[PDB]
DNA sequence: TTAGAGAATTGGAGAGTGTGTTTTTTTTTTTT
DNA sequence: ACACACTCTCCAATTCTCTAA
């Protein structure tokens, strides 16, 4: 009863978190100079569908407050640095 | 209550091997030609006539006269389940409708959805046509004869059989059989990853994949 | 200096209760 | 049988406070 659904740190570093991220802009391509606003939207675009697999419940803008805030624990520290360099 | 399985098998053995000695008596097997051109989308309808059972097993006569609602849906599945086997040939596309099925079909790689035949029972020659009258309660879900004079009919309306929504969200599609008069439609996603994130999606009514029948209303009075 | 655990207050997710909902006979004025 | 309006409850989110890393 009541299993209300929220993002927390293991949901946070979960598949669809850190690991999705690290692998969904490999495919991309970007044009670069005198074109860093195109570039922008086509960043920001794959950011919003990234985090929609997160968390589809916020709008985009609080939950990037929420990730903003989750970052400061050390759960996602501990993967964090296996994300940077390698596992 | 007899069991409805070995009740299968035996119309499928009535279907499988009875003959009328038809075409000018060479044994054809009307009912197996009849699954041939069925199995091929040549025809629709299928009328099994009674007195062909009666041949063969007058109990299953009187068994279909009485609750013969129990009946018609036991040789609609019976008529399903054999189809195939007299299938030999690939249909040429040739609807919207079927369309969506296909499409569906390539995705996917209930039954009522697919199920584009009708069948239908004529009467036992034994059964003398009543009057409007001599049609008391004691009949009520028998199989009945009647004669009179057509007084009233509509126009051709389209009467929904089965549902077909599809969800904002997560992409997948949805079913609701429709059997009373009235029915209620659906409004929220019922899949597991909607309800497990309660994402909120909701469910869109498709005309494009749904299943619609011809309808029509009739009046008759005494001579 | 930065971060986690134990205790107190409060929002709201959810359940329960009460109630509502064409077709016939007779008269009166004025047209005939 | 199927919709509003109202009352009420328990679960757990947000902050205070004390503590260790
Ligand atoms: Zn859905």
């Amino acid at each position: 009863k009541r299993n209300i659904p929220k993002l927390d740190a293991q949901r946070l570093i979960s598949e669809r978190g850190l690991p999705a991220l690290r692998h969904v802009f490999d495919k991309a391509k970007f044009k670069g100079k005198g074109h860093e606003a195109e570039d922008l939207k086509m960043l920001i675009r794959h950011m919003e569908h990234w985090a929609h697999r997160l968390f589809p419940k916020l709008q985009f803008e609080d939950f990037i407050d929420r990730v903003e805030y989750l970052g400061s624990k050390k759960e996602v520290q501990t993967c964090l640095k296996r994300i940077r360099l390698d596992l | 209550l007899k069991d409805y399985a070995l009740e299968k098998e035996k119309v499928k053995k009535f279907l499988q091997e009875f003959y009328q000695d038809d075409e000018l008596g060479k044994k054809q097997f009307k009912y197996g030609n009849q699954l041939v051109r069925l199995a091929h989308r040549e025809q629709v309808a299928l009328y099994v006539d009674l007195d062909d059972v009666a041949e063969d097993d007058p109990e299953l006569v009187d068994s279909i006269c009485e609750n013969a609602r129990r009946y018609a849906k036991l040789f609609a599945d019976a008529v399903q389940e054999l189809l195939p086997q007299y299938k030999e040939r690939e249909v040429v596309n040739k609807d919207v409708l079927d369309v969506y099925i296909e499409h569906r079909l390539m995705m996917e790689q209930p039954a009522e959805l697919m199920r584009r035949f009708e069948l239908y029972f004529q009467g036992p020659s034994s059964n003398k046509p009543r009057v409007i009258r001599e049609v008391r309660a004691d009949s009520v879900g028998k199989l009945v004869t009647v004669r009179g004079i057509v007084t009233r009919v509509s126009e051709v309306k389209p009467k929904m059989v089965v549902a077909t929504y599809t969800c904002d969200q997560c992409g997948a599609e949805t079913y609701q059989p429709i059997q009373s008069p009235t029915f209620m439609p659906l409004i929220m996603c019922p899949s597991q990853e909607c309800q497990t994130n309660r994402s909120g999606g909701r469910l869109y009514l498709q005309t494009r994949g749904s299943r619609f029948i011809k309808f029509q209303e009739m009046k008759m009075q005494e001579h």
